[PDB]
């Protein structure tokens, strides 16, 4: 800050928070506000009166948050809350003092994931992130966007201090599959896109943060659609054949190795191809899905979605499609 | 299984037991009766796919045994003195969709006094266009030496996109042609034909037209030499080359001469219906039935050579 604003300080401020992310900061400004800040001390900075920040102090204190240097999967539903509780205090600040104080403090205990995944969505929705550009998480976190030769090749380039671009290859057995229609999954700008489409419409946004998105419920419907039209497209230029919708009663049958590897966390697991689907201790069963399925589907054969209370609400008009993907994401 | 089998008691008679058993796969008890099946018939059974699936197991029955052997030598394949030179095809592949009639009479019944009317049927087959091999090449033997020039076409690439190796790949490749020639003392260019193929034979006169000429050779003292087609063996001319893509593809000529004394080194001898000794004595497919482990030999036996050509199919 400039005690506020400018934005090629706003700007400053974020490059310098997302920098080497998987170390301590450098930026001796972060630091002593990393020590000597307390996001408790002059509530009012804060539009709540910081029972936002109340609320992570609370966790970073019975220290109960994930730990850092680990992973972090945005469908883990604690690790989402945590990640999102500072998500809500960056969004209560009333100014850049507020901001980097805290992305700064936090950045520094709280875990890498939750702190890259709320810097972003963060700056995305709160009212204080107008003039930033956010750098690309591919260069931010790049175990996520490449491959897991290249990630070897510059580890070692490190070790022994001598640099160089490596060139990336492409999955399987190209020649062998349908690692030819890979071009387009494996991108770096889609897999951009795709991760911000949900950072712009985030299915856990409740309308207290602030407004309320939109359509999301028909931008759901099409968003999806529209990468799978644009996927069927690429596999026809490759002589192959539009795809096979899942079911839960029948095999996967194409399954892939993905060679790609986590930053703290080991490889991804891989899956071996015509295998059965397991109910998943944790997240729900299988038949728990196929149920599912069904009251969906009814709801879009009888013409109306039904509450909690039995209340039929109506879909079958103009809103409709969008109660559809409310329920259905 | 024929009967030249040693143990028919024993080993039996897989592949005509596997035509049968593929067949009454529509009613194996036979709780339907419906009649025997396409497969249980020779001038029928190319047409169910699994005819294709039931050769192929066979196909590798032998290729066990085939591949057993252990691969040839440098010295194995060199006909010392001979060699190609060079290879080249005059005219260009191209394979087409023509069109055939033949007659649907004597399906029809026709009884008596009342007269026939002549239906008929119109097919579409596949086709190429005649061309011309040149095949230069020196005898830098002392004089005039007799020789096998057998010419294989095998594939290159996979449909993977993958490309392929000779080991990979010499199994695949369907000959073309097989002729005995001799070779002078010095640098020829042996030039060749569509036309004259060894495997091929022409499409075969009409019924009405033997009739036709039959009748009238008799109304008319003697004849008919139109021996072109007492055996024919072969398959037809029209099926010499592959389809292919109207892209089209690039296939591996192989031309590899081998040693005509040797080779007839005994001995129509083509289709030997009637107890005629097959004149080559070279194995079949040589020399590419056996493993070819390092494509460093075939390449550097002076009678054996390469060349790409390509295929085109016109729509
Ligand atoms: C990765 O592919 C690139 C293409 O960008 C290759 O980089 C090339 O290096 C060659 C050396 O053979 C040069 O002739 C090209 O000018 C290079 N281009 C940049 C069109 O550097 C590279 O060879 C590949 N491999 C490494 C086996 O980097």
């Amino acid at each position: 800050d400039a005690l506020g604003t400018g934005n090629a300080q706003k700007q400053q401020d974020i490059n310098h928070l997302l920098d080497k992310i998987y170390e301590p900061t450098k930026y001796p400004d972060l630091k002593d506000i990393a020590e000597n800040f307390n996001p408790l001390g002059d509530t009012s900075i804060y539009n709540d009166h910081g029972a936002a920040v109340e609320t992570l102090m609370k966790e970073l204190n019975d220290h109960r948050l994930l730990e850092q240097r680990h992973w972090y999967s945005l469908f883990n539903t604690r690790q989402r809350k945590e990640a999102l509780m500072l998500f809500a205090v960056l969004n209560q600040c009333k100014e850049w003092y507020c901001f980097r104080s805290n992305a700064a403090y936090f950045r520094e205990r709280m875990n890498e994931g939750e702190f890259v995944y709320a810097l972003y969505v963060s700056v995305i929705h709160s009212k204080l992130g107008d003039g930033i550009v956010l750098p690309p998480l591919y260069q931010i976190t790049p175990h996520m966007f490449t491959n897991s030769e290249v990630i070897d090749k510059a580890y070692s380039a490190k070790m022994t201090q001598k640099p160089g671009t490596f060139n990336v290859s492409f999955t399987g057995t190209k020649k062998n599959r349908e690692q030819r229609v890979a071009y387009f999954g494996e991108d770096i700008g889609m897999n951009i896109h795709h991760v911000t489409w949900h950072m712009d419409f985030p299915f856990w946004w409740e309308d207290s943060y602030g407004y309320h998105l939109d359509r999301k419920g028909e931008l759901f419907f099409w968003v999806h659609h529209q990468l799978t039209a644009r996927f069927d497209f690429e596999r026809l230029s490759n002589w192959l054949d539009p795809v096979d919708e899942l079911h839960w009663d029948r095999i996967i049958r194409e399954g892939f190795a993905p060679l790609t590897s986590y930053k703290y966390g080991g490889e991804f697991p891989v899956r071996p191809d015509n295998i059965h689907f397991e109910d998943v201790d944790g997240v729900a069963h299988v038949h728990d899905l196929e149920i599912t399925e069904s009251r969906i589907h009814e709801a879009i054969d009888h013409g109306y979605i039904t509450d909690s209370d039995g209340h039929t609400i109506d879909i079958r008009q103009p809103k409709g499609i969008e109660l559809l993907g409310d329920i259905i994401e | 299984s024929s009967k030249y089998s040693s143990n028919v008691q024993y080993y039996g008679s897989l592949h005509n037991t596997a035509h049968v058993m593929l067949g009454r796969q529509g009613d194996p008890h036979g709780k339907f009766n419906l009649p025997p099946g396409v497969m249980e018939h020779f001038e029928t059974a190319t047409r169910d796919p699994s005819f294709f699936r039931l050769h192929k197991y066979m196909d590798n029955i032998f290729k066990k045994h085939t591949d057993s052997f252990p691969p040839y030598t440098h010295d194995n394949l060199e006909f010392s003195g001979m060699v190609v030179n060079g290879v080249a095809i005059d005219g260009e592949l191209i394979t087409f969709f023509d069109e055939f009639q033949y007659s649907l009479i004597n399906a029809v019944d026709s009884g008596e006094n009342i007269e026939d009317v002549e239906i008929n049927a119109r097919v579409h087959r596949l086709n190429h266009n005649e061309f011309t091999y040149k095949i230069t090449m020196s005898n830098n033997n002392d004089g005039e030496r007799l020789a096998t020039f057998r010419i294989f076409l095998c594939p290159i690439e996979d449909n993977n996109g993958i490309t392929l190796t000779l080991d990979e790949a010499r199994w695949f490749c369907i000959e073309l042609d097989k002729f005995f020639q001799k070779v002078p003392s010095g640098p020829e260019t042996i030039e060749r034909s569509s036309k004259d193929s060894s495997v091929t034979v022409p499409d075969m006169p009409s019924f009405q037209s033997l009739k036709e000429q039959a009748d009238n050779a008799v109304n008319g003292g003697h004849d008919l030499d139109l021996s072109a087609y007492e055996r024919s063996c072969g398959i037809p001319d029209r099926m010499l080359l592959p389809k292919s893509k109207p892209e089209g593809m690039e296939f591996n000529l192989y031309v590899a001469v081998t040693d005509g004394d040797k080779d007839t080194e005994g001995h129509h001898a083509q289709c030997g219906v009637h107890g005629e000794a097959y004149p080559d004595n070279r194995p079949l497919g040589y020399p590419l039935e056996r493993r070819i482990p390092d494509e460093r030999v075939i390449d550097g036996v002076s009678n054996i050579k390469h060349v790409v050509v390509k295929i085109v199919h016109h729509l």
